[PDB]
RNA sequence: UGACGGAAGGGCACACCAGGAGUGGAGCCUGCGGCUUAAUUUGACUCAACACGGGAAAACUUACCAAGACCGAACAGUAGAAGGAAUGACAGAUUAAGAGUUCUUUCAUGAUUUAUUGGGUAGUGGUGCAUGGCCGUUCUUAGUUGGUGGAGUGAUUUGUCAGGUUAAUUCCGGUAACGAACGAGACUGAAACCUAUUAAUUAGUUUUCUGCCUAUAAGACAGAAAACUUCUUAAAGGGACACAUUUCAAAAGAAAAAGGAAGCAUUCAGCAAUAACAGGUCUGUGAUGCCCUUAGACAUCUUGGGCCGCACGCGCGCUACAAUGGAGUUACUAGAGAGUACCGAGAUUGAAAUAGUUAAGGAAAACUCAAAAGAACGUACAUGACAGGGAUAAAUGAUUGGAAUUAUUUGUUUUGAACGAGGAAUUCCUUGUAAUAUCGAGUCAUUAACUCGAGAUGAAUACGUCCCUGCCCUU
């Protein structure tokens, strides 16, 4: 998904978001979209478990360092 | 020129829904039992008003 | 010497002719049934036979107290008694309440029928059907006309009380007892 | 309780051309007209002075004149202009002077107005339907 | 107002095993029970207590069937 | 068995009938332009019947203020109430008529029967002088024209 | 100084807290005597213990009643059993028992309710009904 | 002066707290004024038991209660009752109050 | 870029300085049921059986009552802060062991989701349960199973052992149930499992005399 | 009461309160860049002139004098109904034209 | 852009800009006490909240 | 359909003043009844007549009206 | 003869010469009726009058002991300290003693206040004095049916107390269970 | 063995009897069918569908329709590619649109990804005739079972019964059965009480001082002050178990009366067994199987509309048809609720009213939160679709909202229809209950005639019987 670079490192340095889309995070300020979309393409990598609870999502980091050390 | 019966016991409750009471009442002036049917609640010290006192309620 | 007395302008002195409803007519047997009010809360309405020991000024009064618009308001009720009393007092100059035994007596058939055969009514029967029926006559006389509630009772309880047939009372009872006349 | 001569007592009125029963009170014999209720009725004998538990058939014929002109002007006679039943009016004016048989008239040269244009509203009041938005499905049953 | 057999079991054991305690007056009867044996609801200590004494009551002019208690049984 | 402490002694349509014309008689209470043009809120259809409803509510209101001691517009407000059943719904309770009640609370004031408290509206004690001064009138007429039921005959 | 005793009287929901005291023969309700009560066809109700047992029984005796719940004919039922209860108390802390005795029994011979409080209350709500018994229609076809 | 108030879900905890607090006023303190019952709170919920509408129209009544109880003290404030919690079982929210 | 306009923070009502008492432990309890099911998908491979959520004062103390076992610690109460907004220095997380292991139905239910997932028939991985539930102490158990065990056409099974009282408030106090569901390649079997507990948690149930001998 | 060409010829601030209330209060609240944009528009198409017919989904619009000459259609629910807009539609709400059902049959 | 005008609604006063804790649903919203737990999950949960089937 | 008679004309007055203090009760709805007058006017001459000392009052009320020969 | 109770008359005393204080199961004390003293919430056990004639004690199943001046007839003092029901009280009039469901004996004083707590395997019935002797329900006496009085159910043939109705009490004025001293 | 009977025997339930209130008949609010429509989204159809999906929809909800856009196309290979993969955009035109959607023009940003295949993913899509969970129902009544033992080749039977009794296989008792488990009971919450204990503010009372006011002997009011706990609040205990009398049936028990706060298990409820339905819900769920769609989408987004559309039929309800009433004034009297990082709103104030301008305190026994039916007043209304009734429309005044037209809600004046107590039929109810009228809460930007509760006035009618409708047992 398209996503601004300048903020996309800001992910990458456990993190959360709420399902719904409709408004902005709480932490970046980014849409909760955004978010989703990031980690979520992230998770395929098995990077991460994308463990779902009260419409909250909670990664976990892991393989991850790999990737994310590279990145 | 009515007469007056007391109520000695109650027979039962019959009439298919039971809403008629058998009960052998008395009469005072004649001191012989008589068995009549009553609607409505009875007791038994009650005192009844006859206008007929040959009619020996029997249901068959 | 506490001597009640029903709007402190009536007294209880007074006989029942009709032996058959001399006990279960509350009038002056004990002190609990003469009282200044027609409005007592008690508990008549939990055991058998317990409605004997209502004053019978009072039973008047709870049956005028009918017809979905007029639930609950006893004290509605109260008044157009207590302006019907002295209205009765004046159309014989007895006491009210010797006018409304002699009425009970009087407008409560002695016979009726079920699914038919002719069966007798028993003494409780006859005084709740009596305040039912002058009950009846009275609130459908009054309905859609110009007079009174508390007049229109007064003038039941008088025509009932003797003899008279223009009483709805006694017009519904003696039909009710030509209907069972002719079912023995 | 007094003997009210047979002269005085009309049985009916002649006032804005209408009818008006001599037996009811003023005020409620002024709401026979189709301009006037109770509110403004109570309103008017107030204003002119006539007494209000009086008979209307025992209205001399010089009150009559006094309330056919306070109803046919009611402006000048410290009537408040929200009491009025036509305000703000169209084709100039701003009084409701509608005391009269042109309560109707108004009333039918509206939907002519309205129909004409084409309007939504005036649309239902020609097809005789529920104007003001209820529910048809169920109520307005008249039979047809 | 029947009495199941929780109660009038609770009933005959206490009664045999502790039958000199009991008497024929139900307020020492209650606390008797409660001393006696362990119920922890205070309705269903009367009840069994309630039950108690109608059974001595019966107990006065004769022996009862279920009942077996020692004082019965020395003089048997 | 009855005395005379304060104006809770006197039945208050008696006594607000008694006060009634007295604020009448001294002629301090001007009457507003719109006296007869309005009701007495919104769930009344017709304006009030009697043509001096001002006096009336004006002892009435102004005895609100002697049982009570900080009382408001509001609170008088929804005690001069009715009941909204004007259409096919269950009626409902409403207040009164802000104007009508504070016209009058302001009117009195220039009267000095009433004050300002920081938190509502209170008697003076001219005012509470002259209230009970005619509570005292009413109360003599009443025991001499009705009995009290203690020293009723025992019937 | 000044012997007084406390009672209350209860119906459906109106309290009637007293205060028996030695006076005058006064009583008071909420400030207001006993003869103006709202309900004015009730004040003969409320007045009915005095002349149970005479007026003088109270002569000596000043009341001060509150009642702060219930309508207006509950609060006209706990006065009622307010100012009997306080006759028979204040007979009792002051007086020897076979007058209070003696006059709690014309009370409980005329009516047992003036001195025991009436055990009925307002039923809950259950759903499904109207009411505590009623029921909504069931519509069949 | 000085107030305390406890308030929980479960009358034993409550009433443990008030007992053991004014037992912990006989030491190192000068006098327990008694736990103070304010009215209780009744939480009332009353939901539909069925996920859809079919069946007969049958609710359910769920209902938390709240105790509060006030202990008012003289004390030294900077001392008071130092801790005063002392281990409050869970679901047990004491506070002090100037 | 989008034009969205709300903010959903990631808060917690029980950190709330200013709170009614309705509104406290009404939303004590919804965090309780939300850590208390958020974990629950995190230690389903410890199986946690149990949340505590006990404070001191201003640090709020989690505990974890797992059955068989700092970097999940450590990892957990990241989770913990990130989800609702706690402040670092009053959150703490620990551990503890639990030696009623057959008292325990989540723990349990969760050996019969594993058995039954893995492949053994359904009469053999619940019976070997019920031997180590009733053992270690319980009074009686009820594992209750329906589903799709034997074919397409659904069916429901109950293995009752013990001694389990079913109505009265006494099954409020005694009462142990967890449900789970485990999907297979056909559908989802539904796993109930009730434990009557014994007199450890102290009360006697209604109907007990117990009359010492003298 | 006033002329057409009055009305036309004065400020529209001054016509909104000869208004009703709905329609004065419509214009007292902020003038929405969804009927600004319209108006701003509707003039255009008097500018490079039976005017073109501008299709619009405002149809909630209160008319007032400057569109009285323009022709512009509004959305039912599928179709934009057309409608020209005389001196006698005035304050009237734009969408009372457009009518969103077949009445009956 | 391809994103500018999505949800470009403005959703404060709410029947559907609120939401059930867990179930997401917009349907049966209990939102008394601040639990904002939709009906047919309040009832799963009750226990664990403290609400008991009392009367 | 009633047309009871709203005011008071000769012959309705002398009829009313004569047999109206002779009835043995006296409400404004029976006086309607047989004078045949708006008992709105029955109030009216009851006043009168009790201002003349023929009819004393027994329950003058809010509620009701009733009266009888003096 | 004697009139005014509302149960079992259970103790008697007569402390002088016409006054009478008694007390029952209904919770109160009848000074022969003149005067009823309330105060107690269970029934009255046993009933002790000082020497003075003037002050009275009375035990009660509400786990106290209430102390009552005849003078001016209000319970001046309240005895608390015990866990079971009480069953007597005996007056030596500076110590007080007492005993019952508890299974422990109290020596109380005059001015409310106990000093020991001897802590029969059972309750104890009846504590008196002569040195007190103490009566439990363990068929001993220390400190074949039980003991009740001393000065049981055994009847050396019926159960001693302390035709007619059962007496409950004796001092010959003998309080009974119908009321009917 | 169960089911069934217009077969018998015994029991039960407002099932019916004695009755009350009614609904059905009028007007309106609302749900379902039908007709219409582009759509009038849909599930549910006797009890166990039809003010039900907490379903009071302007937009979102929303699943439907008309348009328009859009990737919420992860990961891996290939192309292409910092010498620019691609993305965002002013103004003019196209567009409802200030969606750069698109077209001539350039101006910013840069690997976040365009095109491709393999592929997942998403879905208020289908399937409750594939499932879980929850709910309803058989069923508010008393029923269900396995260990050993006896009988039968067997399905199975006995235990689980003759009789009596109880609300109840609840018990006394007879017994090829003995011993148990569940269901009833026992249990939990509320009401009925405690001048005995503990307590004292945010509850009340009392006392004292100050000031004011009237009485003729009391006190009232305001402002402060300290003890005291009958009321208030709420903890622990207490309190009835039919114990005890009379009578009836050596039992189990039953029916008056007395005492008592309480005596139908004291009442109202909660929990409530085995087995089952192929009852409802995949449109509560990131619970979910299989199938369908999956870039020109059935996902999502924006605007507008519809869910409110009327030739009719049915269901739950509100207001009425008057004088036991309506209209005008005056005095009143509860309980349970609910409230702030803008929520519940006192007091002052503009005015005819809804409402507007300022504005204390309250995270609450502390501040806001307040009753009307009914009562009382008057020479008002007099039986007249009359002032009963307020639908319908009309002129205008405001509120909430981005937006009020198909009127959201509401104020003023005017307009003044049916409806004269309602046919065949049918619903609910046994005591602080029915009925009448009202208050709070849920939903709530705005909107109650709905539902969930709460008090206030307080009836009538039997203490019964299987007749009807149905239950539960026995050949």
């Amino acid at each position: 998904m398209r996503i601004a670079t300048k903020d996309i490192i800001a992910i990458y340095k456990c993190i959360v978001c709420h399902k719904d889309f409709v408004c902005l995070h709480p932490v970046f300020g980014i849409p909760n979209l955004q978010v989703f979309m990031l980690m979520k393409g992230l998770a395929t990598k098995k990077c991460v478990k994308e463990t779902c609870n009260w419409r909250c999502l909670y990664w976990t980091l892991n393989e991850g360092i790999a990737y994310l050390r590279q990145k | 020129p009515v007469i007056y019966a007391q109520v000695t016991e109650i027979l039962g409750r019959t009439g298919s829904r039971g809403g008629v009471l058998q009960v052998r009442c008395d009469i005072m002036g004649e001191n012989r039992q008589i068995l009549r049917n009553v609607k409505g609640p009875i007791r038994v010290g009650d005192i009844l008003t006859l206008l007929e006192a040959e009619r020996e309620a029997r249901r068959l | 010497t506490f001597a009640p007395k029903l709007f402190n302008k009536w007294s209880y002195d007074v006989t029942v002719s009709d032996i058959s409803l001399k006990e279960l007519l509350a009038i002056n047997s004990k002190l609990k049934y003469q009282v200044f009010l027609p409005h007592t809360a008690g508990r008549y309405q939990i055991k058998p036979f317990r409605k004997i020991q209502c004053p019978i000024v009072e039973r008047l009064v709870c049956c005028m107290m009918q017809h979905g618009k007029n639930s609950g308001k006893k004290l509605l009720a109260m008044r157009v008694v207590e302006e019907s009393f002295e209205i009765i007092h004046l159309l014989t100059e007895k006491n009210p309440i010797q006018v409304l035994v002699d009425a009970i007596i009087n407008a409560s058939p002695r016979e009726d029928s079920t699914r038919r055969q002719a069966v007798d009514v028993s003494p409780l029967r006859r005084i709740n059907q009596a305040l039912y029926l002058m009950t009846m006559g009275c609130r459908s006389a009054a309905f859609r006309n110009s007079k009174t509630l508390a007049e229109c009772l007064a003038d039941e309880i008088v025509n009932a009380s003797k003899s008279n047939t223009a009483s709805f009372a006694i017009k519904k009872k003696e039909d009710m007892e030509r209907v069972a006349k002719s079912n023995r | 309780a007094t003997v009210t001569s047979e002269s005085e007592f009309q049985h009916m009125l002649r006032v804005c051309n209408t009818n008006l029963d001599g037996r009811r009170k003023v005020p409620y014999a002024l709401t026979g007209i189709k301009g006037c209720g109770r509110r403004y009725a109570y309103l008017v004998c107030k204003r002119a002075g006539i007494d209000v538990n009086k008979r209307a058939g025992l209205m001399t014929p010089a009150e009559i004149e006094k309330i056919v002109d306070i109803l046919n002007n009611p402006l000048n006679y410290k009537i408040p202009v929200w009491f009025l039943n036509r305000q703000k009016d169209n084709k100039d004016g701003k009084d409701s002077q509608l005391i009269a048989n042109a309560v109707e008239t108004r009333l039918r040269e509206d939907i002519e107005a309205l129909k004409k244009m084409r309007a939504h509203r005036g649309l239902r009041h020609y097809w005789g339907l529920r104007v003001r938005g209820q529910h048809t499905k169920t109520t307005g049953r008249r039979g047809r | 107002g029947v009495r199941t057999k929780t109660v009038k079991r609770a009933a005959r054991n206490i009664i045999e095993k502790y039958y000199p305690l009991l008497t024929l007056d139900f307020h020492t009867n209650k606390r008797v029970v409660d001393e006696v044996a362990v119920v922890e609801t205070k309705r269903l200590r009367n009840k069994i207590a309630g039950f108690i004494t109608h059974l001595m009551r019966r107990i006065q002019k004769g022996p009862v069937r279920g009942i077996s208690f020692k004082l019965q049984e020395e003089e048997r | 068995m009855h005395h005379f402490s304060n104006i809770k002694d006197v039945v208050a349509i008696d006594f607000i009938k008694a006060y009634a014309e007295h604020l009448k008689k001294s002629g301090k209470l001007e009457i507003p332009e719109w006296v007869d043009t309005v009701k007495t809120g919104m769930c009344k259809e017709l304006a009030p019947l009697n043509p001096d409803w001002i006096y009336i509510r004006a002892a009435a209101i102004a005895r609100k203020v002697y049982l009570n001691n900080g009382i408001g517009v509001m609170a008088l407000r929804r005690a001069y109430g009715d009941q909204y059943n004007k259409h096919y719904n269950p009626s409902h309770r409403t207040l009164g008529s802000g104007k009508v009640n504070r016209y009058i609370l302001q009117q009195l004031e220039k009267m000095g029967i009433v004050a300002k408290i920081q938190s509502g509206r209170s008697l003076t004690k001219e005012g509470r002088k002259d209230m009970d001064k005619i509570a005292f009138q009413v109360y003599k007429e009443h025991e001499a024209k009705v009995t009290p039921m203690i020293l009723m005959p025992m019937n | 100084a000044l012997k007084s005793v406390q009672v209350f009287g209860k119906k459906k929901t109106a309290i009637a807290v007293c205060l028996c005291k030695e006076g005058k023969g006064m009583i008071r309700v909420n400030g207001v005597p006993l003869d103006l009560i709202n309900p004015p066809v009730l004040r003969i109700k409320v007045f009915e213990p005095l002349f149970i047992v005479g007026k003088e029984n109270y002569a000596k005796l000043d009341l001060k009643i509150r009642v702060t719940g219930g309508g207006q004919v509950a609060q006209a039922y706990a006065i009622r059993q307010a100012i009997a209860k306080a006759l028979i108390a204040y007979n009792q802390k002051f007086v020897d028992e076979t007058t209070k005795n003696e006059l709690k029994a014309k009370f409980l011979e005329y009516d047992r309710t003036l001195l025991v409080a009436d055990p009925r209350r307002c039923e809950a709500k259950k759903f499904g009904g109207p009411g505590a018994r009623a029921k909504y229609q069931k519509s069949y076809r | 002066n000085i107030t305390i108030t406890i308030t929980s879900t479960k009358v034993k905890a409550v009433e443990s707290l008030c007992a053991e607090v004014k037992e912990n006023g006989k030491k190192k303190g000068v006098q327990v004024k008694g736990p103070v019952r304010i009215p209780t709170k009744t939480l009332r919920i009353t939901t539909r038991k069925t996920p859809c509408g079919e069946g007969s129209k049958t609710w359910d009544h769920y209902q938390m209660r709240i105790y509060k109880r006030v202990l008012s003290m003289k004390t030294t404030p900077e001392t008071v009752k130092e801790i005063t919690s002392l281990k409050v079982e869970p679901g047990v929210e004491l506070e002090v109050a100037m | 870029m989008f034009c969205l306009t709300k903010t959903k923070a990631l808060n917690v009502d029980v950190l709330k300085t200013n709170i009614s008492r309705k509104h406290k432990f009404v939303a004590d309890g919804v965090f309780y049921a939300e850590l208390n099911e958020l974990l629950q998908r995190e230690l389903s491979a410890d199986g946690y059986s149990g949340v505590e959520v006990r404070k001191n004062g201003s640090k709020f103390q989690i505990i974890i009552r797992a059955t068989r076992t700092g970097r999940r610690i450590h990892e957990l109460t990241n989770l913990l802060i990130a989800r609702f907004g706690f402040p670092k220095d009053k959150i703490e997380l620990y551990v503890e062991k639990v030696l009623a292991r057959g008292l325990c139905p989540v723990s349990q239910a969760e050996s019969i989701k594993y058995k039954i997932a893995e492949g053994l028939p359904v009469r053999r991985a619940v019976g070997s349960v019920m031997r180590l539930i009733m053992d270690s102490g319980a009074k009686g158990c009820e594992v209750s199973i329906s589903g799709k065990l034997r074919g397409q056409r659904a069916q429901g099974m109950v293995f009752k052992e013990g001694y389990m009282i079913k109505s009265g408030n006494a099954t409020r106090q005694f009462y142990s149930s967890a449900v789970r569901c485990v999907l297979l390649r056909m559908g989802i079997i539904g796993i109930k499992v009730t434990i009557m507990l014994d007199t450890d948690p102290s009360g006697k149930n209604g109907p007990a005399a117990r009359i010492p001998d003298v | 009461g006033k002329s057409l060409e009055e009305i036309t010829a004065m400020p529209e601030a001054d016509f909104v309160k000869m208004l009703d209330a709905r329609a004065r209060r419509s214009y007292r609240r902020s003038p929405k860049l969804k009927h600004e944009r319209l108006v701003k528009k509707l003039l255009k198409i008097k500018k490079a002139t039976k005017p073109k017919l501008v299709k619009t989904h405002c149809r909630d619009k209160i008319i007032l004098p400057n569109m009285i000459g323009s022709v512009i259609g509004v959305y039912n629910g599928k179709s934009f109904t057309t409608v020209e807009i005389k001196p006698e539609m005035l304050g009237h709400y734009l969408g009372e034209f457009s009518i969103t059902y077949k009445p009956v049959t | 852009g391809s994103y500018s005008i999505y949800n470009a609604h403005p959703r404060n006063y709410g029947n559907g800009s609120r939401t059930c804790r867990k179930c997401g649903a917009r349907k049966g919203l209990i939102r008394k006490y601040g639990l904002d737990l939709c009906r047919r999950c309040f009832r799963e949960k009750a226990v664990e909240i403290g609400f008991q089937k009392l009367d | 359909k009633l047309n009871n008679a709203v005011l008071f004309d000769k012959a309705t007055l002398d009829k009313c003043t004569k047999e109206v203090p002779s009835m043995k009760v006296i409400t404004p709805a029976v006086v309607a009844d047989r004078m045949k007058i708006t008992c709105s006017l029955a109030k009216i001459l009851l006043k009168d007549l009790e201002k003349k000392e023929l009819i004393v009052p027994v329950k003058v009320d809010n509620h009701i009206w009733i009266y009888t020969r003096s | 003869t004697l009139e005014g109770h509302n149960g079992a008359v259970t103790s008697i005393a007569v402390a002088k010469p016409d006054v009478l204080v008694s007390g029952s199961r209904d919770k109160t004390l009848m000074v022969w009726p003149t005067k009823s003293l309330h105060g107690h919430s269970h029934f009255i056990s046993d009933l002790v009058l000082s020497n003075d004639g003037q002050f009275a004690i009375s035990s009660s199943w509400d786990h106290t002991l209430r102390l009552w001046d005849l003078t001016k007839m209000e319970s001046v003092r309240r005895f608390v300290g015990h866990e079971g029901d009480v069953m007597s009280v005996a007056f030596s009039n500076t110590k007080i003693i007492s005993g019952g469901r508890d299974k422990t004996i109290k020596l109380w004083n005059t001015v409310g206040k106990c000093v020991a707590s001897v802590k029969h395997s059972e309750w104890v019935s009846c504590v008196r004095f002569v040195k007190f002797v103490s009566a439990g329900w363990d068929n001993q006496v220390k400190t074949t049916g039980f003991i009740n009085t001393v000065a049981g159910k055994d009847g050396n043939n019926c159960q001693v107390y302390q035709k007619t109705s059962a007496c409950m009490s004796i001092c010959i004025f003998t309080g009974h269970v119908d009321k009917k001293i």
